[PDB]
């Protein structure tokens, strides 16, 4: 439940957020989209499954883990989107078409929103432009994500977290730096006034031969936790491939209604045809000879 | 499609650091001197100088390529085969050929 | 980089992934921490847009293109000498008939 | 069909109305009762 | 955001008021390339922005 570097917060300017947009996927054909971000849903603070609240990490100087619930989340490109699945980092949403997507939490007045940019634009399957599947017509293979929450399109490695100072641990007073562990934390501190020295403190604690607060820092031990291999994080020393989570929502294959369009109309003549076409959207003619020469031609044809 | 995937960056918060050799796909791995990177906190290392950082990236497949590839194939002389119907009389046949 | 066939690779599962894709990474400017690069566009999507319509609309003498195995069906040309040995048993003798 | 005049009659109210607008039935496919159909686009609107 | 008409409305409860301009909103950039947002990374340039 780690927070990214978002380029695009609520304001404009970007800033730190719990809910950054790592990845977006559009590869499926009925319009849906699966997103990544930094927050855990499906989950509460001890991780125990429920689908009625997510969680995230707080804005504080303990980043704790917080809780919100699922009526709170929002996702829009141009207008509302609809919440299709979610599992862990990752959702799945129907969007209309537009040039980036957003997810935004609204805890009261707090709409914490992500923005990025991602050309999503309307696909169809088969040889005729349509907005809706429609109710009559030929069944042909598609492929579309699986609305099914535990499926796998793959994996993602996450490793150990890495050092992430603070300064409000760090105090300044009388030109000398103190550390003030939270209560009841032990706090790896290290600093440089000189001779580069490390440790570990659990109290409020004098350091001797500082003068500037920036010379030293301080952060807690934080080996409970498990955060995506990000670019917006300081690694750990020890980089291993310490976790798998699966990818849910895998691109299943099926079949999806097509239209069929009008009938051409065709008038003969001494060694040709004349095709009268009839069809409200695009729909594709694709015409060859079956001699030595193919002589292919094809023509996406709107009107009559 | 290929998913860029960008390792999270290290820094020597203090020192130096040397650019490996790994044998990822497209890798690409590079070093900046003092940077001074901020997380949330207002600070990260001490040293506003000789604070290098080390950028890292390269490339793997998109979770979706499964299903979502292409094969590249080369093809050599092709063999024709046949599947016949013939009659004689009062017998018919088929039968598949080469 | 750019085109098709930018990075290549055995099998998906392959761990041995070669590509080019003309990445390149830029120093960071920003205060916040952060990891800049840009890289050319996937040629696999140039090549999807620029792949024009397939084998099964263009090739020639009416053969339908199949796939596993690759195969053109149906496919009318030439001519095909046959010799063969019709068994005596089914031809009836002058005399009879 | 497809063309100027594609519906006529000689008043609104008429009921000697008198169509050829090239239009078809198809099979229907799906289980639900509905009756699928084509039909050329209206000559009207294409002269308008 | 981009819009053809700019409008300013009130809603005292059920009475709402509404009045609406013609006004072609574009979206604007400076420099030299497109982009929705400006970006983490890149050139600083001169602009002029009405104060906050």
């Amino acid at each position: 439940p780690y927070l990214g570097f978002c380029p695009y917060c609520r304001h404009s300017a970007p800033c730190f957020s719990p809910i950054k947009i790592e990845n977006v996927w559009d590869e499926s054909d009925d319009g849906s989209i699966r997103i990544q971000v930094s927050a855990q849903f499906g989950y509460n603070q001890a991780g125990t499954a429920d689908v009625t609240k997510f969680r995230y990490m707080s804005f504080d100087h303990d980043h704790d883990i917080k809780e919100d619930s699922m009526d709170k989340i929002a996702i829009s490109t141009s207008g509302p989107c609809r919440r299709l699945g979610h599992k862990g980092y990752f959702l799945l949403a129907q969007c209309p078409p537009g040039d980036s997507v957003t997810v935004s939490i609204t805890s009261g007045a707090s709409e914490n929103s992500c923005t990025v940019e991602k050309k999503i634009r309307r696909k169809f399957v088969g040889r005729e432009e349509y907005l809706f599947p429609p109710v009559h017509g030929k069944l042909v293979k598609c492929h579309v994500y699986d609305h099914l929450k535990e499926t796998s399109a793959g994996y993602i490695t996450m490793h150990r977290p890495g050092p992430h100072a603070y300064k409000s641990y760090l105090e300044e007073a009388s030109g000398e730096v103190y550390i003030k562990p939270p209560s009841g934390k032990n706090v790896t501190y290290e600093c440089k006034c000189g001779d580069y020295s490390t440790g570990i403190v659990s109290t409020r604690t004098k350091m001797n031969g500082c003068t500037k607060a920036k010379q030293c820092i301080a952060y807690k031990s934080d080996q409970t936790k498990w955060v995506f291999n990000s670019p917006d994080l300081i690694r750990h020393t020890d980089h291993s491939v310490q976790g798998k989570l699966h990818i849910p929502f895998r691109l299943t294959p099926t079949v999806c209604p097509v239209p069929l369009a009008h009938t051409p109309t065709v008038t003969k003549w001494f060694k040709g045809i004349t095709l009268h076409l009839t069809a409200t959207r695009p729909t594709l003619l694709t015409t060859r000879k079956l001699g030595l020469r193919a002589d292919a031609t094809a023509e996406w044809i709107t009107g009559t | 499609r290929f998913h860029t995937v960008i390792p999270s960056p290290q820094v020597k918060c203090c020192g130096s650091l040397e650019c490996k050799a790994s044998s990822k796909a497209d890798y690409t791995c590079r070093v900046f001197g003092g940077v001074y990177p901020f997380m949330w906190g207002g600070a990260q290392c001490f040293c506003d100088s000789e604070n290098t950082q080390l950028s890292e990236a390269y490339v793997e497949f998109a979770p979706d390529c499964t299903i979502d590839h292409a094969v590249a194939l080369k093809v050599h002389t092709a063999a024709l085969k046949v599947g016949l119907r013939i009659v004689y009389g009062n017998t018919t046949a088929h039968l598949d050929t080469f | 980089p750019g085109a098709f066939g930018d990075i290549q690779a055995s099998s998906l599962d392959a761990t041995d992934i070669v590509a080019r894709t003309d990445i390149r990474l830029l120093k960071p400017s920003v205060k916040n921490i952060h990891v800049p690069y840009t890289q050319a566009v996937s040629g696999y999507e140039m090549w999807k847009n620029n792949s024009g319509r397939p084998l099964q609309e263009t090739a020639p003498f009416g053969c339908k293109i199949e796939v596993e195995p690759l195969r053109a069906s149906n496919c009318a040309y030439g001519h095909i000498p046959i010799s063969i040995d019709i068994p005596d048993a089914a031809f009836v003798r002058s005399s009879e008939s």
